């Protein structure tokens, strides 16, 4: 298999997924 | 380097340094946390309990030194702790997490930190205390492990 595209595709996924961080409730503590 | 300006200054109490890290790292951090199918439920905790915790250890941290690797030292292992018992599209999230879930676990660890989050295979090394040498070889047998995995489920 094209690994090096499935990989592309799971970065990508993981970060779309993953842009919602909340910085502020982190500087609350 | 911009990080270790900003460490240096997180580490002498500034608040908005650290945040400016946060900004930085935390997409990153998260993205591993799902990469190794921690729950929706734990993820955001887990990130907060990471740099909660590297803002407590700051004080024992040379500023001249790696600050992600540092940090991701910290975050791996809390996520170790949880993802064991990891369980529309996302979908694609969970295909993503149950396909590097059949890797074993030194194997899904360095391919996460390196074609994931980005590492170099040092940076990795340094975060998993190895070797360089034996993150090439782990690196060459995730993609072995993947390539059949994807070839099986196509
Ligand atoms: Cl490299």
């Amino acid at each position: 298999a094209d690994v090096e595209e499935w990989l592309t595709h799971a970065r990508k996924v993981t970060q779309e997924a993953s842009i919602g961080v909340d910085v502020t409730s982190i500087q609350e503590c | 380097d911009a990080d270790r300006i900003l460490a240096a200054q997180a580490a002498s109490g500034n608040q908005r340094a650290f945040g400016q890290l946060v900004a930085r790292h935390g997409v990153a951090l998260a993205q591993a946390a799902r990469s190794f199918g921690i729950p929706e439920t734990d993820v955001d905790d887990v990130v907060q309990d990471t740099f909660v915790a590297a803002w407590h250890a700051l004080d024992d941290f040379d500023p001249d030194r790696p600050f992600r690797a540092w940090l991701f030292r910290i975050g791996l292992n809390k996520m170790r702790d949880l993802y064991r018992f990891r369980r529309a599209a996302r979908l694609e999230l969970a295909r993503v997490a149950s396909t590097l879930g059949k890797l074993d676990t030194g194997s899904r660890e360095v391919i996460v930190l390196t074609a994931i989050v980005g590492m170099s295979q040092p940076e990795a090394a340094a975060v998993l205390g190895l070797s360089v040498k034996a993150v090439e070889g782990r690196i060459g047998r995730a993609r072995a492990k993947l390539s059949a995995l994807l070839d099986a489920d196509s």
